[PDB]
Order: structure tokens, then C-alpha cells, then sequence
């Protein structure tokens, strides 16, 4: 048969490709609206203003996320409109996830949350006390 | 007349696109870019006169015929001026230009039709910054440059009308303009 | 003024440029100064649903059995939609009828219908019959695998004698086809074509015409048709031949290329108002040679590997009989594709490409086809690689002054320029001319 | 560690690699311009408007195609510029649960139960 | 059934998210440098050059592969420097999902290790 | 506008590449090379005036219209200057050129749009250093030389626009410029 | 091996600046090996083919290069008896000759 | 435009210019204005190996002796690769077949 | 730009060699020899001024603008000079030429791009002298002479670009140059 060639390399597209100077890039926690820190470089030392906006020249800065925690990406229009929402931000995937992959992925995320809760309950409540 | 109307009539006047039919998106984009380039060349080329260069960092109120480099301040465009010769409040002189450079972004404002209209970042749905003076003249001037991309040449009368529009803009004979000054030593 | 292909010329040998003609044929005209135009084929609309399988043959003669419809859906015989019985299989179906007798052959045995019941006909030696025809009051049958053909009694198809046979001496192999030309039978074998005439003698009814044979045989059974006081056949070398004092090859190199790539060939005849199409059908193609214009066109059905209408205007996998009307192919999409262009010695600038075609003749006012879209796609490397389709509008109903013109095609070079135009709307279509760099005028069109 | 932030979607990029805003995707029958339906979810019940329009950020919504039909994709810029076209659209991207993903999720589940029962055992043995 | 739409118009960009003009894409055999043909259409008759050169905008034409073979993608810039390489040409998002979930499964494994250590410490202390 | 847009519109105005379609890799490379050659010719031929030669080996601060040769020091490009005539801080004059020569590496910087843009080592993804003045004018000027490589020629209006852009760049009438001075001995 | 000749009889001196072979290009079934880029050689004679020059080879183009031009530029002046060019190609690939041209136009677009 | 040799013409008498046409033949076409092109003959590939000596003649008819093929080797007859006997004669081989009988001649005797 | 690149672009501008295709070995050698002849004619023809003729036999350090006949000696080319006007160290003036005649062979050096480039013994791999000023202009200048060998004439714009490159080289207006002197008796 015939196979349509799809480029297998994830594009390195940052916020500058948005072409929307009034956009806001909110980084919440996975599932809730609690606001998570965002850093400048790979050293994870200097914190960016989490409601990330472009500078006076309309250029977005580099955004570095630490993989230790799981983020939720939220894109806000300058007029108050929703543009792009990602509950679990997956790094090297750019296409839409099918429904089956979708419930697989948030089931995995919920399993991680439950395991972390059980681990911290055992560590604090049970062992130490 | 909007930029889309200007481009459509420019293509109509060159007989490239028959009357009653709108052009495609490609020709519309090409005409919009040609118009934007024409306006930018007029502003940078000194069509509105040699603009005095000023540099500000606090809040500043500009006058007619200046290019203002903003380095952290705010630029206020006034709709009225205090006439030095007579003392009463007046509107800015016709075809008065103000250029603003802010963080590498250039904004050109021209006083026409009793308002400051911008010649930067024009889209197809924006009002043409000089359509009020002559919409057909602006369309002919645009067609004078657009017709070459389609392998055709406009008629002598269309070119004459376009250069008449350009000369009317350059002359500024319709309304009062500041008196010429010279150096006598 | 670009010159478009007047016939389907798709020759893959040597990577020659291809000029396909899909669902369009050349028709001579008097209104236009160029004389010829491209006219679209009419769409297929169901006329009668008979059987539950592919149609093998359709017979309709007003003077025979009251003009009933005889249809061979798969291995069944139907009279006006009423089943009559089971017929043998693999071989193609041939009919031979008189005022009160109808013989049907399917490559294995003969079946007779006299208006009352369908009865198998006992053949001499129980041999298999490949083709059955009628000529000068006799019924002629070809025995499978032998070079001898049998003839029945006068006006009786159920009475075959074992001694009533004649052998084609010049053809030592088996005969394959019969064509009744000028009231006389012509026999096509694997090695020669024999001309036989009725001598009127009761004992020997047919005699061969000496010193009149063609050394080219026939490819298979069912590859010979008769039309316009002549007959067309497919030779053993897969080349279509016309009858003449010296037979001529009406199939060009590309036609033979397409024929050679297929294993099964079937020759039948299609009728349009004035056009007689000798249609050669393969496994993946169906070409038509026009009698009036002597040009080859290609017929395709959208979504299928081959044209829907088979021999005798019957479907190839369903029990639907078709008819030509309204360019709405089975209620779907009728694709019309053609190619124009020219060769260039050097650079050439194309600024406008105008198409003098049908405008404002759509019968739809509330549908997606209120305004049909025709797409042009350009190529510079002799059609090997192509650009992106660019679509134009043929205009809404009543817009008879619509201009179908592209703009700023660009620089083309030595191999030449080739433009492919395709329209896929169920509306009438016709192409008069293709113009390059036309005059820039007009009046509120 | 630290990971560079990337866009969470795949918009169509122009000649300068900027996302095209308001791009219109048309889904036709192959080789034709006949409109063919598209669906929001895998249930194939709610029909998206076939000239699918992206938002101001170039993001496209989840588009589901009837696998029983073959499609032609024709993308255009918001003003009508013809960007790209593919007549036979072969969705040659595999999106099924391969056994690597299945074993990964099974291992995650098993480890989750192990952690839960270990936590309960610690709670019982400590309190 | 239901099939999700995946965008096939993918120009290639370098690490700085800019269009790469004249990028040469090679379709090699799996693990070797042997060249395999690539076709312009789904009919697999006309053949594109195996080194496919992107236009000035960095956009490749429609490339159709023969699924009977296994391909390898090898991207070079106009000057010949290495840009990207995929030896097993995979077109499945499932592998990308597994690659993303590798981090979470290691994190959950470490969580289980910590929970087991805490449980054994509680058992020993009490 | 990026160099890719400039080359694409130059080819479109020349009616060589179909309108709205990007050109092949060879066209982009040829256009980029022609644009780079034009910029280097402008910088070396005195389009931005006769550049005063300066030699430095330690840290140095650049001035307008200087050709600084450095063999171990660092040259600092200032975004502002102290005006001698008026005394206040000012932006660099429009089309002010500074050339850096570092161990055989030549870096040309021109002041436009409120920023220093480098005209050396341009790629197709880099912003055109003078596109903001007239993007269409720059495209026409590039097409003036591009059309010859394709065996064709462009119309008189495209050429007129290209030389209009070139003359506007050479004139520098649109903004304040240093006064001309001569010798009197 | 496929070999043919194209020539002309001239009344006087004639200068040949270009020799173009409008033929089949870019249709090679081999992507790697000796015949990835097939070679077709041309040789010239001014004495009506009695004595020839050295073979000069061009490439018909790799697979997919449908826009390749078969050009020869280093050709001199030909006197009274005429010019005769012999073309020969010896690769197991498809070959078709459409035309032979002399002193054609110089235009083109990135072939 | 140069006119190539459409037909193989090689005259040694009078030392006329020669225009050989090796493995190329003229075929009429519709895609080009000149009407004719030069097309190369397809190569030879082995279909069946029958004997050792030269193949003096091949006969194969669908309706003759069940469609079996007959090949004359140097001095031997083969049917579907199986030798049938030795044929005497040193001249051209002639076949004459009917539905059930085949006659082979080689110059002296009929088999 | 290397000599091969310049020859290729020269053949491309003349449309002799199609865009994207490399030339043959013979045309490359012809272009290399034409470029070498152009450089030699520039040096011997006085394009870089009337070179002072000096003769040396011991070690000698040359200054700008001379031809030195070395007879059993050593010539040392310096990278810096003491400017007589101000006394500070300076780079050699742009397009300063030094010719050395040693043992019968001739070596020409020109100061450009902040370095001494030799225009003698050039092959297709060495960097072409003066290519940094305008590589495409030098290609057009080479095509001006190369097009005749292939029986074709270049277009007016390519010739204009070539003569513009030559005039820019001869003018030396882009940077500081020594003042002109004269005789007053």
C-alpha cells in the first residue's frame, strides 16, 4: 500500500510562535488552579512572573519547567478568551491525544497522585508518629 | 475606503480583474503589502518633510513633524495646537506627520480628515490613511506599481491620475502650511 | 492559445508527457471558429433493477417475443424482471433471437426460450458452445476448442445435427468469435479471420470467400463488435483493428500499452446521441474510440477502479441497468479531467490562463454545487511533478459572463508547461479553448 | 531537572515558522471538492463545521474522521490563501495501545497497590 | 470507525524554531545508508528524489512511502551538517507516550521504594 | 520583514515565481547572496558616508560612522549619544553605520527603527536590516538584479521603485542629519 | 548501448555555443551504485564524421531529477563540410530522445 | 534545431556521412509538436533455458498439442524442457502444426 | 567566498549554467584564469595607485603602496603602521597594495577585510581577494568578461553591477584614504 510520511521530530516551538502579543501563559497544578513556579534558565534559580507576558518589544522570554512536578498549561487571550489548555503537560508530544490515550494518561496521573498521597501518609502519620 | 476596497479598485483600474469581481487572497495580500511599503517609503523618504529627531524617556507631548524615540516614557498625541502666529487654538496642519519609535516598533501617524490616522500595521479591514483625499487617486497610484507583477501596463490616464495624487500629497497646496524659512548668513 | 489534448494519450514508455481525457470527448461544432470542442459524458442513472449480481448481457428487440427485457444477472435469466431459470457461468453471454425463439449462450451450453419455458438445448457430442449467432435463417454455434462451427435447421434453434458443421481450413486452431456483417457471418479465430457467405444451397448453406482473410487473429471471445458497416476487433497482439481491404490499427501506442498491462479485454459498444463509442475494457481501465471523430477518450467512475457501465449498458457488480442523463453519476460525483499546455524553446512568462467553458448553467441554487469549483494545477517538468490545485468558480446560475481565469502562473522553461484542469461537480461541462496571456479588457462581467 | 517549555499543540506554520491564526481546514472527498462531514468525538454523532476554523493561536480542535471514507485535506489561510493540500489523506499514525504502554500502565497500577498496602501495613504496625 | 486527524503539513525547524531552507531529507534503510525510493503520490508511480530538498520556506512536498519496507529518516542542512536522525522510522504516538511516561514510572518506583523503607522503619521502631 | 519575505516578494514582483508560492532552495540562496552582496557593497562604497578609520586594542566605545579595527579589545556599541549641538541625550542618527573588523571578521551595523541591525552574515531567517523603510522597495531593488539570472527582465515601474528606495537611502532626507562642513584654507 | 547521430550541412562558418538534448531524464530505477547517475557521452566531428573528437560526458540526472538539462557548452566553430555530433549512452536504464537543439535560449528557473 | 538520423543510414560507397541508429527506433507521438521521437528497444531477459546449442527454432501454439512449447536446439528437439529426440538437418527449422500433429523440418527429413 | 563560488555565481548571473548546477572543470578553469588576469591587470595597471618602485637586498619592512624588487633579501609585511598625522598605531589603509618581485616571481598583496590577501597563485579553493566587499558584484564583473566566450551577452543590470563594483574599488570612498598632493612650482 501507500504510507503518508509524517515528520517524526517534535518542533521546538516556544511562545514566540504564538503570534499573539497579548497572550498570557498560566502554569497551574495538574487538575487545580494553584499557581506553580516558573523559572528562567536550566539552573532553576531565578523565577519568572508566572502570568508570563511579552516585554515592551513583544518578545516572550524563555520558559523552563522542572520535570519534578506536573504542570497544567493555560493560554489566555488579551480579551479574556481561552486558546489552549493542557491538563497534563507532556513535553515531546505535539499532536492531539486520542480518547483511549487520554483516559490512559490521566489514569496514570491519578495513580501517581494516589501513590504519592499514600507514601506521604505512611511517612508522616505512620512511621514518624 | 478600506484597504480591501483600495486594492480591489486598483486591480479594477488596471483591467487585471474585471469589474464586479473581487480579487483572490494572494492579490489582496500583495496589494496590501504594496500599499504598506508605499506608506513606509513616504514616511521614511521625507514626503512629509524633514522630521525633527527627539528622544524622550519621561512622558512627552509631541508636536507636528517630529520623530520621537521613546526609551521608557509615554508619547501623547494632541488633537489641537496653540498657533504661535495668532494665538488661538487650531487643528494640526493638513498632512502633519508624527513618527514614534518604541522598543524597535515604528508607528506613523498622519493628520487627515480631522483625525490622526496610523499608517503602520495596516490590514485589509482598516481605513486607508489617505482615502479621504482621493480614493480613486490612491487606487491608481497603487495600480501603477501593482500592474507590473501581473505582466501588464496601465494606461497613460491611470498613471497620470496616480502621479496627480502623489503630487497633490507632496505639494500640500489645499490648506495652509507653515511658512518657509531660510538662513541669511 | 494553448492546445489541449484531443485524445487520451498516456504512454509510460520513455516517460513521455501524458494527456489524459477523462469523461470528455471531442465533438465537432459549427458555432466556434476552432471547429471542435470538448463535451462531457452524461452521468449514469438507474433505469431498472434486475437480479442480484453483475449483468452479463441485455437483450431488447421489439420484434422478438413482444419486446421483453432479457437480462443475465450472474447465472440467472430474467424476463422483464421475472426469473426464468439458471444459466451456465464463466463464459460471456451471447444472444441470438428470431420472432419466436431466443438462444442464450454462456460459454458452456445453449439455452432456448420460446416464451413458455427455458430448456437446455442438446448439442452434438455434448460439446461446449462458446458463441451463438443468427444469420440468414440459420443458427450458428462455435464448438469450444475446435475450429468447426455448427449450424441448425431453418428457423429452429433446438434442432442441431452432428453432420451440419463446417471447418475453417485456413485456421487450424479453434474459433473464438462470430460477427454478422452485411448479413453474412465472419469468424474470428486465434490465427485468422474468415469471411463466409450464404450460398442459399440447403445442404451446404455457407461457403467461405476465398482469397479474403486476415492473418491477425482475435485475442479472446467477446472482443469483436460490428458498427457502421464495419467491424472492430482486438488482435492476438492486443491491437484494435478496423475492417478494411487492409485492416488498420485504430489504437495508438498508448492504447496498446494500456491493453498489454491487462490480462482480460472486452470490446463492446456504447451509444450517445450521435456518438458511437467502441469501448475496450480492461481490468483497471475502460477506453472508448469515437467513430465520428476517430479519437480515444477515457471513461471512469468515481471511487471505483474501473468504469461502472459494462457491456450492453449493464453494471459490473450490481443488478442495475444504467442510462445517460443529468451528469449525476449514480447520484454522486462525475469527474472531468483534461490537460493542456505546450513545449517551449526557452523562458516564457504566463500571466493569465483563461478557459472558454460553460458558465452559469448549474441547476442548483441551495446546494454546495450552487457554484461549482474547477481546479487547475500547473507543472513545468513535463507533468512529472505538480503544484497545488488552485480552484476557480464557474459562476452561479444565470451568471453567463463569468470569467474562468487564473493569474500570474509564472516563468516556464525548456521542458514546457502543462496545466491539468479537473472539475468534479454533477453539472454540465464543456471546454472550448485554453488561452495564455489573453487580452486585458472586459465590460462589467 | 529542567525542561524547556514547548507549545502544547501543532499549528500550521507559515514561511517564517509562525502559527497561522484562523486557518481553515477543508475535508473533501478524494479527488473532488465535495464537502465531507467531520465529527467532534469518536462517537461520530456531533458534526463539526467542515471548514474547520482555528482560534487566534492557530490551535485546531479535536477532529475525528470516518475511517470508512477516504479524505482530502485542503488547508487555507484565514483570508483565503491556499497553503497546502493532500488529496489522499492516509492517517498513517498509529494510536493504539501497544503492549509497551499496556505493561507500563499495569506496572504502575501494581506498584500503586503495593504502595497502598505497604502504607496500610505501616499504619497498623505503628499505631 | 473513528480516526483522529493528524496534521501532515510539518515543516522542519532547527533547535531555534526557524525554518531550515534547502534541508536534505534522506530515506535510508534501517541501520544502513542504502537508499530507498520515495513517491510523489499514493499510486507509487512517480518517484521523488531520495534526498528531498525543502523549499526556501523549509516545507517538504507530500511524501508517500512503501509500508512494505522499513525506513530511516536522516536530515541534513544545506551545508551538510547533522540536524536530526531517526533510525527506526516510527509513526506511532504510542512510543512518544511511553517515552513521556518513563519519567512518571521511575518516579512512582522511587515513591514505592520510599514507602517500603518507611514501612520497614515503622515496623522496626514499633 | 525577514530576508525570506524579501526574496519571495522580489521573485513575485519579477513574475518569476507564482504569486503566493514560496520559491525553491536555489532561489532563496541566490536572493540571500545578492542581498548580502548589495549590503556589503553599500557599506564598502560609502553609501553611509566616508567612514573614519579607528584602530584599537583595548576596550573602546563606538561612534557614528566609524570603521573600528580591533585585535584584542572589545568595542561597545552604544544605544544613545550625547548631542554636541543641544547637549541632551539623543538616539543615533538614522542610517548611522559602524563597521567592526575582528581578525578578518567584518560586522556591519546600521541604526534603523530604533535599533542596531547587523548586515553581515545574514541568513534567510534573519530580519532584513532596512525592510522597515520600504519592504516593497527593497524587494524591487533585489528583483532588479535577480531577474537577470533567470534570463528575463522586469518592467520600468519596478525598476523605478527600486532606484527610488536606493535614492531615499542615499539621500537621508527623512530625518535630522549632521550638517555638511568644508575647508576654507 | 544506445547510439545515434545528429548533424547539419553548413554553407559557411558556424559557431555552436550550446548543444541541448531534450530527452528522458530523472527516470533511473537505481538509487545507489554505478548507474545512480547515468552518463551519456557526446562527440563532435567537422569532417562529416570521418574523424571525431574526444567523448564528453553529461549526466542524465539522478532519480527524481526530472528538470535536469543535458547541455554541452565547450563547442567551437564548424566550417563548410558540416557538423556531426554522435551521442552514446551505455547504462541499463530507459532512454528516449525527443529533440536535439543548437544555440537555444538561456532562460530557466532552478533546474 | 538539429535533424537527427531517423533511420539507420550507413553508405560506404562515396564516403557519404553515416547516421547509424543503434537500439533506437522512430515512433510517432502526440505529446510533442515534432510528432516523432526516438525510443529504445527493451533489453533481453531469459525466459527459459532449454538446451546447449544454438536455438534454431521455437514453436508454441495454445491450441496445438495442449499448448506445449517446442524448441529446436543444435540437433535436438525439446518439449517443455524435455528432450524428444534428435533432428537431422543443418538448415533453417520449419514447423507445421495441426490440432494433434506437429511436423518439424531442418533441411533433409521431416519429423 | 572561494574562487569556485565566485565562478559559479558568475556563470549563474550570465544564465550560461542553470541555477543549482555546478559548472564543468573547463569553465571553472577558464573563470579562474579570467579572475587571475583581472587581478593582475588591476595590480599592474595602476588601479591601486602609482606604486613606488624600491629595490632591496637586505631585510626590509615595506609600507603601503610600493613594488619591492628583492635581490637576495627578506621582505616583511607589517600588520600595523604609525600614522604620521596623529602618531597613533593604525591598520593599513583599505585597498593598500604591496607588490614583491623576488627571484623572477611576483606576489601581490592587498589589505582588505583587516588582512593581507594575496592575488597571485590563486586556485579554485583559496578565498577570492576582495570578495568580502561585494561577492556578487565581483561575480557580475567576472561574468561581464566570461559571457563572450560562451557566445552570449549579459543583461544591462549585471553589467551595471559589475561596473559599480569596479568603480567602488577604484574610488576608495568607503574609508579614510591618504590626502592628495601636488607640485606648486
Amino acid at each position: 500500500a501507500a504510507q503518508l510520511f509524517y515528520l517524526p521530530f517534535r518542533p521546538m516551538l516556544d511562545a514566540n510562535a504564538l503570534a499573539v502579543p497579548g497572550a498570557k501563559l498560566y502554569f497551574y497544578a495538574t487538575g487545580t488552579t494553584t499557581k506553580q513556579p516558573v523559572y528562567t534558565s536550566s539552573a532553576l534559580t531565578t523565577q519568572l512572573p508566572n502570568p508570563v507576558v511579552a516585554n515592551a518589544a513583544g518578545k516572550f522570554p524563555a520558559i523552563y519547567l522542572n520535570d519534578a512536578l506536573t504542570y497544567r498549561c493555560y493560554i489566555e487571550d488579551a480579551d479574556g478568551n481561552e486558546l489552549a489548555d493542557s491538563d497534563p503537560y507532556l513535553a515531546s508530544i505535539a499532536d492531539e491525544l486520542t480518547d483511549e490515550l487520554q483516559d490512559v494518561v490521566d489514569a496514570v496521573e491519578a495513580d501517581r497522585v494516589a501513590a504519592a498521597n499514600s507514601a506521604t501518609a505512611a511517612a508522616t502519620s505512620a512511621a514518624q508518629t | 475606503a478600506t484597504c480591501r476596497d483600495i486594492v480591489t479598485r486598483a486591480l479594477h483600474m488596471a483591467a487585471i480583474v474585471p469589474l464586479g469581481k473581487d480579487p483572490k487572497a494572494a492579490e489582496g495580500q500583495l496589494g496590501l503589502e504594496l500599499l504598506q511599503g508605499l506608506y513606509d517609503g513616504w514616511f521614511a523618504g521625507g514626503m512629509f518633510g524633514r522630521l525633527t529627531d527627539v528622544y524622550t524617556d519621561t512622558a512627552y507631548t509631541a508636536k507636528e513633524g517630529e520623530r520621537v524615540t521613546v526609551d521608557g516614557g509615554t508619547l501623547t498625541i494632541p488633537d489641537t495646537f496653540e498657533d504661535t502666529d495668532t494665538g488661538l487654538t487650531r487643528a494640526p496642519r493638513e498632512l502633519a506627520a508624527i513618527v514614534e519609535i518604541n522598543a524597535g516598533n515604528i508607528t506613523n501617524r498622519v493628520w487627515c480628515g480631522g483625525e490622526w490616522q496610523e499608517c503602520s500595521g495596516l490590514t485589509l479591514n482598516d481605513e486607508a490613511p489617505l482615502s479621504k483625499r482621493d480614493a480613486m487617486g490612491l487606487s491608481c497610484l497603487l495600480a501603477l506599481h501593482m500592474a507590473e507583477a501581473f505582466g501588464t501596463q496601465i494606461g497613460p490616464m491611470t498613471a497620470r491620475r496616480g502621479l496627480q495624487f502623489q503630487g497633490s500629497v507632496s505639494y500640500k497646496l489645499g490648506s495652509t502650511q507653515p511658512d518657509a524659512s531660510g538662513v541669511y548668513y | 492559445d494553448l492546445a489541449y489534448g484531443t485524445g487520451a494519450y498516456a504512454r509510460t514508455r520513455g516517460n513521455l508527457p501524458e494527456l489524459p481525457l477523462v469523461n470528455l470527448f471531442v465533438e465537432a461544432t459549427r458555432s466556434d471558429q476552432r471547429g471542435v470542442v470538448l463535451q462531457s459524458r452524461k452521468g449514469l442513472v438507474e433505469d431498472a433493477e434486475v437480479g442480484t449480481g453483475p449483468i452479463r448481457g441485455v437483450f431488447r428487440k421489439d420484434g422478438v417475443l413482444g419486446g421483453a427485457e432479457f437480462v443475465v444477472s450472474d447465472d440467472e435469466l430474467y424476463e422483464d424482471g421475472v426469473s426464468l431459470g439458471t444459466i451456465n457461468g464463466t463464459g460471456p453471454v451471447s444472444f441470438a433471437a428470431i420472432e419466436d425463439e431466443l438462444l442464450v449462450c454462456a460459454g458452456e451450453s445453449i439455452w432456448s426460450y420460446d416464451g413458455t419455458t427455458l430448456d437446455e438445448v442438446t448439442f452434438p457430442d455434448g460439446a461446449d458452445v462458446t458463441k451463438v449467432a443468427y444469420s440468414s435463417g440459420y443458427f450458428i454455434a462455435l464448438r469450444a476448442g475446435t475450429g468447426q462451427w455448427y449450424f441448425s435447421a431453418l428457423y429452429d434453434g433446438t434442432s442441431w445435427d452432428g453432420l451440419d458443421f463446417a471447418t475453417a481450413e485456413s485456421e487450424p486452431d479453434a474459433l473464438l468469435d462470430i460477427v454478422v456483417l452485411d448479413g453474412n457471418p465472419v469468424f474470428f479465430g486465434t490465427q485468422s479471420v474468415e469471411f463466409w457467405s450464404a450460398t442459399g444451397d440447403p445442404d451446404i448453406p455457407f461457403a467461405p470467400i476465398q482469397n479474403r482473410t486476415f492473418e491477425q487473429g482475435i485475442f479472446a471471445t467477446g472482443c469483436a463488435v460490428a458498427i457502421d458497416n464495419s467491424f472492430f476487433w482486438v488482435g492476438a497482439d492486443k491491437i484494435v483493428y478496423r475492417n478494411d481491404a487492409v485492416p488498420v490499427a485504430v489504437a495508438d501506442d498508448g492504447i496498446v500499452e494500456r491493453a498489454t498491462g491487462s490480462t482480460d479485454l472486452r470490446l463492446f459498444l456504447l451509444i450517445d446521441e450521435r456518438h458511437k463509442f467502441v469501448c475496450l475494457r480492461g481490468d483497471t481501465f475502460t477506453m472508448a474510440f469515437d467513430i465520428t471523430t476517430n479519437e480515444w477518450c477515457e471513461f471512469q467512475s468515481y471511487g471505483r477502479t474501473n468504469f461502472r457501465c459494462g457491456p450492453d449498458m449493464g453494471d459490473d457488480e450490481t443488478g442495475i441497468i444504467w442510462r445517460f442523463e443529468g451528469y449525476s453519476d449514480n447520484g454522486g460525483v462525475l469527474e472531468r479531467r483534461f490537460r493542456a499546455g505546450a513545449t517551449l524553446p526557452g523562458p516564457f512568462r504566463v500571466n493569465r490562463l483563461r478557459l472558454i467553458c460553460e458558465v452559469g448553467t448549474t441547476p442548483n441554487l441551495s446546494g454546495e454545487y450552487a457554484d461549482p469549483v474547477i481546479e487547475m494545477r500547473a507543472s513545468d517538468d513535463a507533468g512529472n511533478t505538480w503544484g497545488i490545485w488552485e480552484g476557480e468558480t464557474l459562476g452561479a446560475q444565470g451568471n453567463y459572463r463569468q470569467r474562468v481565469e487564473w493569474r500570474a502562473l509564472g516563468l516556464f522553461d525548456d521542458p514546457g508547461m502543462l496545466f491539468e484542469h479537473r472539475m468534479t461537480a454533477p453539472v454540465s461541462f464543456r471546454v472550448t479553448a485554453v488561452t495564455v496571456n489573453g487580452e486585458l479588457g472586459g465590460r462589467s462581467r
